[PDB]
DNA sequence: TTTTTT
């Protein structure tokens, strides 16, 4: 159970704002 | 058959609520004057394009805010010039007690008109800025530093007394009952906050602004004022570059940059704004280090070219009224 | 267990999700995750999670000869770390789960 | 008309303001005589001619910092000495317990009117200094190295607890409820700050300061005082060459720096500062190693200089005058 | 809501 932060980092460009409405999930429930 | 009566119920509903409440309770929007957007100029050529409608909305909130020494009281003190220079009434409520009368003059405010108010607390404060916008003859209001709007309560109170929120509520009530106000009266409140460090924060920006989150949803255009070097004359540091950040915009495109620089007793530097929006526009030819307008070289540098345009007046206005024209997305009546 | 296999420090762990296609060499994707560890320290050729003057960016960290931050896509260019510039690094990416 | 019911509605609001809070809680700018900015001298005539005002602004927050042994100690009773020579009460609050009081007295400081105070916790300082200033009969507060402002929650503790950010919390409190009583009673508060290292920056100022942003944001002139170099009686280490950059200005320009001895036992040298500020201002002439003042040669080097200066006190004054009327932007009234 | 620390 660790923070998946809802925003997406940009990796294109230097994204404008990045807020972190922390949403919180583990790796088993998450890819399987 | 349907229709017409739908259309007589709508119109009963109607007139019921317009004498219940007003001739102005309710009606078409297209056709609702009051809502327009009505904008005053920042003081800053560059801040005016990024800001899309020519400058701050009248009868909004407007936060402004960023680190120590970037230039917030500068800027609020030169929106206050250029309203003052048309005519307009504003008041200045420095809660942090650190404004200087001589630097507001100097940088273009009448001091003579400029209403100032140093309030012990937050509260009183807050209710100045009510009464001043229920008046209507104030045009804008500025209060400095909501990180010193201090709530009563906590200056009765101890050093290390644990107050949760409290100036967060007190932020809150205050926009609840003023952004009506301010809409009614079509007075600009601007915000100056200062930037607090978020503890804790794994990812994402871990700066936030004091006073709660009522001002982050109840501004209209919310900046963020940043120094990102120095002006020098050679040795002695006499400005400092700027960066504004609009990162809420209601009325036009937000996270649009502007750049100037803050002169120290003249403020913010309009004619090297005038001179980048030139070169921008291709109005005024960059060579190199060279400018020249229409093959005529104008000087070596941005300085230089600051200065030949502001000894030929003339050829100033020129390129501002081009400028203006052409960049302005929403150009104001 | 998945968490013992990629996770060293699970208390300065945290997760992305990748936008952007400027890092597609270095085999991260728009939509993909990206697994942070926080805790450790940065160093060349490392890919980061980065901000730049405030503004978060995934690039590869160089140190020499200049500090700069580039990226893995032809058709982007790198940011040079100039005059006041505050780059924060808050983590180095160890894993991209497609 | 319509000028006439704003005004109108202007003069009811300013009186409903002013009935409600008091006489002076809203006026114009232009007549507010609390808003002007009084100073008083800070022991060093280059540093007062680096903060352009004279001195430190009396009713505002002033921040000293510096490494270990800069001489902030010095600088800061150097200055109350100063405010004493003029009648004026001070306050020391010692919060790192490293006071000397016979050091103090050796540098000019009344020791039987200087109020001392060793606070236990932060909290207790902060409130001593709130109480002070509320008092209005002390005019210079310094918190000496509000490094050691630690909170009571942290005393109460173990070492190894982590106490994330209460430090800054109090702190930014402290300046909150602090800020608006030190401009009403016109108390000076000066802040001694510590250096601390940021970790992990790869680019930009590694050193930060003790207690947070907030005295960042609040404080009006922040001084950044250093060693640069001996001064030197041949083999025994008299004395210690300070250099002080005012990195933060909000009652004039800042980023100017100022360059004095401070000699131990005696304080910062006047003397050498009046050699130095007459031979920029043409005033002394300086041929190689030689001085000279109006042809007479007066000695060879900067010591020998000052101890001539020393020996006469006419033209001390002479040259100490033309210096104030020339150098000084803003002349004190 | 509040606020860095080496
Ligand atoms: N009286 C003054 N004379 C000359 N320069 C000044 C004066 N007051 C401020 N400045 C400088 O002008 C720039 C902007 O000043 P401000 O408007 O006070 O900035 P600020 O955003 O208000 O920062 P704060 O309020 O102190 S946290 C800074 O570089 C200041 O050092
Ligand atoms: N009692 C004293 N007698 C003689 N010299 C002293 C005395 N106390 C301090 N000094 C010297 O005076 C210079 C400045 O001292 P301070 O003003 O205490 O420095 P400081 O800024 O307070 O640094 P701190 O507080 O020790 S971390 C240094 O060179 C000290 O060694
Ligand atoms: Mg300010
Ligand atoms: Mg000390």
């Amino acid at each position: 159970t660790f923070p998946l932060f809802s925003d997406l980092v940009q990796c294109g460009f230097p994204s404008p704002a990045a807020d972190y409405v922390e949403q919180r999930i583990d790796l088993n429930q998450l890819l399987i | 058959a349907i229709d017409e009566n739908k259309q007589k119920a709508l119109a009963a509903a109607l007139g019921q609520i317009e004498k219940q409440f007003g001739k102005g309770s309710i009606m078409r929007l297209g056709e609702d004057r009051s809502m327009d957007v009505e904008t005053i100029s920042t003081g800053s050529l560059s801040l005016d394009i990024a800001l899309g409608a020519g400058g701050l909305p009248m009868g909004r909130i407007v936060e402004i805010y960023g680190p120590e020494s970037s230039g917030k009281t500068t800027l609020t003190l030169q929106v206050i010039a250029a309203a003052q220079r048309e005519g307009k009434t504003c008041a200045f409520i420095d809660a942090e007690h650190a404004l200087d009368p001589i630097y507001a003059r100097k940088l273009g405010v009448d001091i003579d008109n400029l209403l100032c108010s140093q309030p012990d607390t937050g509260e009183q404060a807050l209710e100045i800025c009510d009464a001043l916008a229920r008046s209507g003859a104030v045009d804008v209001i500025v209060v400095d530093s909501v990180a010193a709007l201090t709530p009563k309560a906590e200056i009765e109170g101890e050093i290390g007394d644990s107050h949760m929120g409290l100036a967060a509520r007190m932020m809150s009530q205050a926009m609840r009952k003023l952004a009506g106000n301010l809409k009614q009266s079509n007075t600009l409140l601007i915000f100056i906050n200062q930037i607090r460090m978020k503890i804790g924060v794994m990812f994402g920006n871990p700066e936030t602004t004091t006073g709660g989150n009522a001002l982050k949803f109840y501004a209209s255009v919310r900046l963020d004022i940043r120094r990102i070097g120095a002006v020098k004359e050679g040795e002695n540091v006499v400005g400092s570059e700027t960066r504004v950040k609009v990162v809420k915009n209601k009325i036009a495109a937000p996270f649009k940059q502007a750049e100037f620089q803050i002169l120290y007793g003249e403020g913010i530097n309009f004619y090297g704004e005038l001179v980048d929006l030139g070169v921008k526009e291709k109005l005024i030819e960059k060579a190199g280090a060279w400018y020249s307008y229409k093959g005529e070289k104008i000087g070596q540098g941005k300085a230089n070219a600051t200065a030949w345009l502001k000894d030929n007046p003339e050829t100033a206005k020129e390129i501002e009224k081009k400028v203006r024209e052409l960049l302005l997305s929403n150009p104001n009546s | 267990d998945l968490n013992q296999l990629l996770i060293q420090h699970p208390s300065a762990t945290y997760f992305v999700k990748a936008s952007g296609d400027s890092m597609i060499d270095g085999g991260i994707s728009d939509g993909d995750l990206l697994i942070v560890d926080s805790a450790i320290t940065a160093s060349h050729g490392d890919i980061v999670i980065a901000a730049v003057d405030g503004e978060f960016t995934v690039a590869k960290l160089q140190l020499r000869p200049t500090v700069q931050l580039i990226p893995m896509n032809s058709a982007y260019s790198p940011i040079t770390i100039s005059s006041e510039d505050t780059l924060d690094v808050f983590g180095v990416v160890i894993h991209v789960v497609k």
